[PDB]
């Protein structure tokens, strides 16, 4: 197979110059297991895609709901003993906690010891995101600005 | 057992058409017949981390007229948050080991919601958080609108001023969107305009709003003209082009106004309502201020008493 | 088992735990080339190694030497149309410029528009770095910050 | 042209025993036979973005005593780096288009090295970059030490005080590890002790250095007692523990001192060298400061004239 | 005596095409053949009640490069105008009794014209009076523009930035509406746009001017791109909306630029001209600043010497 694993995850249809941020974010190097990253491979419809292969390791909820907001294109594949036990795409959540950082300078989230939380409306335009604290809603792009 | 008993009164969004009407019904009642020891043996925290004359002094006088006791501060300057450097989370924690409900004003948005995550059992009632929510304002405004118009459905309400940073107008456009058939008219400097999030919601519920450059262009159609202050203290440097009031009401402009029409203003007001308006049968912001005693008495009664019979 | 490469550079024998640190440190990923990375690999020589293949890309003399700061046992395989045309290897460079930041707060290099630079020095356990500008020597470990 | 003509002078670490020796020989000449017109028609920038009495006024008096013009600033408050917000890099770029050499004092280490990237073909002489280097200080010290002790090789030199921020002692310990069999005793607090990097350079050339907790321990053995002032402005607030001179010297202590011995100090002196020492034969700091005139004109001459003066 | 001997230089509006041309011809001479003693025995005041790097140091280096003495102040904090409370009018009256010419920088528009009422027979050269005029800036611009573009007539000149407080661009737009068929494109914000009075003078001489919202719109057509810095200290707090350079230029943009084209900027530059432009052939601002030396010595010479130098 275009690389291979018994148990584990293989994420595919990752946008170019997204796989490396994903390696960063989900801490995928804090791991002792084999990893294959196919940076900036192809994808017939959308030219090049990055692909990551976490051997005998699977992702938790948090990470995939993140993965939705960072990659609504990717498809995450549960491989046990080489059979793709399941190959599932992400659907957005209700609410993202503790990774987004509120655009509002005067948001209390900053100064005080609290894990953030954001509410997610799916705007026909994009993804509107609302702070738990200041109640300001933002464009997903305003927020995800790396 | 009553519905607002033990509730945190943070955002108008959280409160419903009926929680709102329950307060006003209560209000009219403590205004009709007073309850001087309803809250006898309750101690309440007045925590003002930001300046106030009305919200703190109304809230405090309410507490006294119901027999409750007050403890608090007028500024963090003196606290150990403001001098020894403790967090607000820790501050709300020990203060909730002391009192029965916490009233707080606070310069950052969302402080209020943060307080609840640390108050345990004690109800937290928001006196204003930066430019976000001011729900106790709204209740007294709803009370004052009811008294004058006899209805909270189908009005023509004009909001004039700093709509961006105004927490009063945020809370008020959200409670009135809970009633039927209300027409809105926003008159702001566009750099100090109504947040699109409120507008989205107004659109999501099929309510009608409209922007206008004049006040004379709407005087004729309104029931309530709600004036606001430019929030100097909240303005960003880009906005200093916007400190002095754009639209300023004078007694002469009221000339083609509906006789029922009232001028409401949260207060303080700077230069935006000329004092000649104060001598008219349209001026009403001082009456409105008085009505803050009855809606804050109502709300304390409801959160701290499990059943009210009055 | 990773990939077949026509022409370029394959830094092989990266100590496992450093391949990601390198692709980040020297902007290797900021490309439109197909990169294929094997994180955590069975070597025998080292228990685990890492390995990066950058297709249609070559490293310079100094480029490769910069790697010795993080990877002296790496081997840089220069490849022309499947031939291992070269087996390059990093000595200490005499200066690493533009990738590091001086631990000295009051150095001019922070405030002004100049690239950074450090004279590299093999001291007596680790590698010492001397800023061009404030002229203070720092342990190379320190230089790689907190 | 001569060994240093158009050469920037930034650190003692970039000069040989030989450039140092040239500079002192030329000072020796120049003190004996003045050269009034030596730089007649030259204009030099005197740019102190830091404070000064000694280095500014000795360098502008030396330029004047060789026929040159001085333009510049003693303070940065009124430059456009000071109020219009420019980078050093552009100050240096425009000032290069005007004057023939730049003398610069600055609060950040590395300012002078940064200035050479932009001074074009103009030399940049370092009047002191934060707590790194002071190369022309060292030159009048070497001049004064040889003038007094007859030599610059095989001297027992004690450096007492703030050796961490002592830009003077960084350069002087580097200049003297170029001549042979020089002996160092370093008497600082721990907090403000000699930089590690310095001691390395010392171990590598096998120079004999040693730490000490008393002037009394070194008194008999030493030749040059080099005293420093705590670099008050350069300390960390954690370091404010030692803002007063741990070691302070009085004339009493000179009781067991070697007849030849000289007390050298870069100045200012605050508390560390008692005024009674001023009457002794050992006090030599006002003498060392006047030697700033000849070492400093020796320098200018060598960098702006090809022909080594006589 | 020559056209400008003892003539005060206050505004470009008081000089002809002819005085400008004299000044540039004389700079052209003076750059080729120095005149070391031209002003030997003259003393000039350099009086900056404002901040400066370029104008102070280029004028005091030019005086020095023609044999003159400079007396003065870079700051007003320690004058008696600064602490004993005197009027400008008396500073100027006593300083007239001492020096042969006065160069003055001041924060109030009109300071220099005010100084001529009191300087007696002494010329007053304007180093910049608030946001009105900067006449000697214009002279090194004309010098530089002709030096580069070969001519001063029939040039497409774009002036980008703060045209309201741009004392530089007030004088330069007036100097260039003296030569023929020069073309202006003015790219400012509205708040900080070119003064009306300027445009009138432009309509009356039938000069072709036009406003634009992009460097990209003018790039291909232009010859001289003249960039300004937002006059941060001169803004109204209402104007603080645009303190950052709306138009900022990078080397990318030079993609579609005319081979001859030069980027001129008075400096300081803060954010508006990106450092990558510094490597291009088009960047000419450090060159333009050095031309401050010759235009400025051309000037002094003409005002303090009867005989036009050669
Ligand atoms: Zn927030
Ligand atoms: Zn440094």
């Amino acid at each position: 197979g275009v690389e291979a694993i018994k148990r584990g995850t293989v994420i595919d249809h990752i946008p170019a110059q997204i796989g490396f941020k994903l390696l960063s974010l989900f801490k995928l190097t804090e791991t002792d297991q084999r990893i294959t990253i196919g940076l900036n491979l192809p994808s017939g419809e959308m030219g090049r895609k990055d692909l990551i292969k976490i051997e005998n390791t699977f992702l938790s909820e948090d990470q995939v709901d993140q993965l939705a907001l960072y990659a609504p294109q990717a498809t995450v594949n549960r491989i046990d003993n080489y059979e793709v036990v399941g190959k599932s795409r992400p659907s957005l959540p209700e609410r993202i906690d503790n990774v987004l950082v509120c655009p509002n300078s005067n948001c209390i989230s900053h100064a005080e010891p609290v894990s953030s939380s954001f509410a997610v409306r799916k705007r026909a335009n994009d993804i509107a995101l609302k702070c738990k604290y200041c109640e300001k809603e933002f464009s997903h792009n305003v927020v995800l600005a790396n | 057992a009553n519905p607002l008993y033990q509730k945190h009164i943070i955002s108008i969004n959280d409160l419903s058409r009926d929680d709102l009407n329950l307060v006003l019904a209560t209000a009219a009642k403590l205004k009709a017949n007073p309850q001087p020891e309803l809250l006898k043996h309750k101690v309440i925290a007045s925590c003002f981390f930001e300046a106030s004359t009305r919200t703190r002094l109304s809230f405090q006088t309410s507490m006294h007229r119901l027999g409750a006791s007050v403890v608090g501060f007028s500024d963090s300057a003196n606290t150990s948050l403001g001098k020894k450097g403790e967090t607000l989370a820790d501050t709300i924690s020990v203060i909730s080991t002391y009192v029965d409900a916490i009233v707080m004003r606070h310069p950052q948005e969302g402080a209020a919601r943060l307080a609840t995550e640390f108050s345990g059992n004690v109800p937290v009632l928001n006196a204003g958080d930066g430019s976000n929510q001011h729900p106790t304002q709204t209740l007294l405004d709803l009370f004052t609108i009811q008294q004058t118009e006899g209805r909270l459905d189908n009005l023509h309400v004009a909001m004039v001023g700093d709509l961006k940073y105004g927490r009063t107008v945020h809370s008020l456009t959200q409670a009135l969107a809970k009633f039927d058939g209300n027409r809105f008219y926003f008159i702001a400097p566009d750099a100090l305009a109504m947040p699109e999030y409120i507008l989205d919601m107004l659109d999501e519920k099929g309510i009608a709003w409209s922007l206008h450059s004049s006040i004379e262009e709407v005087m004729a159609e309104v029931d309530i003209l709600y004036m606001t202050r430019v929030q100097k203290e909240r303005l960003d440097p880009s906005e200093y082009a916007n400190v002095k009031a754009q639209f300023v009401l004078r007694a002469s402009d009221l000339h083609n106004a509906k006789a029922n029409m009232k001028v409401l203003h949260p207060l303080p007001r700077v230069d935006e309502i000329a004092t000649d308006v104060d001598k008219t049968p349209h001026a009403w912001y001082f009456q409105q201020a008085g009505n803050g005693i009855f809606a804050r008495q109502a709300l304390l009664a409801l959160v701290l008493n499990r059943d009210l019979v009055l």
